[PDB]
């Protein structure tokens, strides 16, 4: 179970890192700071379930 | 104030049972009916002030 | 004079009278036929829907 | 009791019901402007590819 | 005053129960249909203050 | 929750035992029926709106 | 003289006060509407949710 | 009794499978230009030379 | 704050009863029932909507 | 009975397709552009009848 | 099903290619960047269903 969510965050936490890249060619610093804060609470919670593992 | 406000909760209500419970298709139906012998009535009427005209 | 001019407007309202039940009669009968083609669409929805039986 | 305060009442209410939608929507998990710029960029790439050709 | 002040809770206590009976949809129509009616009799006091003055 | 719960449990239960105790070619068969009983009705209710536009 | 003055001075009123009916009228509809809006707005959220049991 | 609701009646109703409006709209647009796009084109061509 | 406990306590036992009266394919189907019994309501909001703006 | 629905369309379409085909051969457009559509009409009704075929 | 569903929204993305480029062709862009978006749209979704199968 651990495993899967943890194998999960990781893939997720991508998908909000690359919007960040998008968000500042977009022209706003607002959005790419809650992609970056989004990627961020993925990061933490990955980070909790690799040691739980 | 009280049982002005009353009034109105309760008429608001009872307007919303009515039109629940009724039909409206029946209702539009009728009230086509309705005008359409209202209409008949009005040709007659018309019909005598152009006799009374003659 | 005055009964013919009398007249000759009850006889306009006569008329608009006509042209505004004739168009009542057109919206309704074709407001019949919308509302069984959504009834005939919705048991289509049912029949060719989720799962069920 | 007067006609237009009961109506102003109602107005308010549907207006704070509204407020209230927005507020639930951002707290469910507020994405779609998100999606939308994405989207748009997409498309936009889209339009100057299909331009070329 | 104790008194006083106890009918203006009581007031406001009713007030607010009758005010969360309300409902929006059946009110606010509720609340033009007034309106309404009472512009149909004032109409009707300027079809006859016109045909005075005919 | 416990009673929101309780009402899920409840209702996922009695859809399955009217699911059981259905027979469902019987009421595949009877939505086929149906289907075609609504299909006449709107070619009934074309057939007006063309002799309505004739 | 005095009925013509007396007879306008009431026209000018009930143009006004037809004129506030009616946009109380169309109001009306479109407070409708969005009072509607606003409830299943609501109602999804909730339920789309992942908050409660 | 009235028409409007009526009209009202039928307009949720349908709303059982959508009707953003954006359907028919978008939809019916392609069609059209499609269709006479073509159309048109090899017509004329091919009338000339048949003659 | 014992009583509160003793509250919690059951409260918890009556969650899990309810809990363990689950069977997935009866109640997962039943969820994805609601969301569909929702989107319903809201359509119709938006079917309003659109009226009004035409 | 699915063949029977492919062939009539299939019928019916060649009709409209010779009387295209004489209105090209005589330069008559508006009559070659309206048997034509006709018969693209049918022709697609028949193709989606030879795929549930 | 889930083979069944991928292959009909990538179909569908290549009618709305075809149609955006045909739009484009004729001098209506704002059609065109609208089909393109559309055809974005069952792009993502195919793609959903093609990681899904
Ligand atoms: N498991 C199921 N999946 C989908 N629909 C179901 C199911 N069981 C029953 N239904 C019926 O089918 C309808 C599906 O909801 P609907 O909103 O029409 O679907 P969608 O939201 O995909 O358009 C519901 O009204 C419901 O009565």
């Amino acid at each position: 179970r651990t495993e899967q969510r943890l194998n999960q965050d990781t893939q997720e936490a991508k998908k909000w890192e690359d919007r960040a890249k998008l968000a500042l060619t977009n022209g706003e610093e607002n959005l790419a700071r809650e992609a970056l804060a989004r990627k961020k609470s993925l990061t933490d919670t990955a980070a909790a379930y690799q040691t739980q593992l | 104030a009280l049982f002005d406000r009353l009034g109105r909760v309760v008429r608001a209500n009872l307007n919303d049972l009515v039109s629940k419970a009724e039909d409206p298709e029946k209702v539009l139906e009728q009230a086509v009916i309705d005008m359409q012998e209202d209409l008949v009535q009005l040709r007659q009427a018309v019909a005598r002030t152009i006799a009374e005209e003659k | 004079a005055q009964q013919r001019t009398m007249s000759e407007n009850l006889r306009r309202n006569l008329a608009a009278l006509e042209a505004k039940i004739s168009e009542a009669k057109t919206k309704k009968n074709m407001l019949q036929a919308r509302a069984k083609a959504a009834k005939a669409n919705a048991e289509l929805q049912q029949t060719l829907g989720g799962l069920g039986t | 009791s007067s006609a237009t305060s009961a109506f102003e009442r109602m107005e308010n209410k549907v207006l704070d019901m509204e407020a209230t939608s927005q507020a639930a929507g951002e707290l469910a998990g507020f994405g779609i402007e998100n999606q939308f710029a994405q989207l748009e960029a997409s498309s936009g790439v889209e339009d100057e590819l299909a331009a070329l050709k």
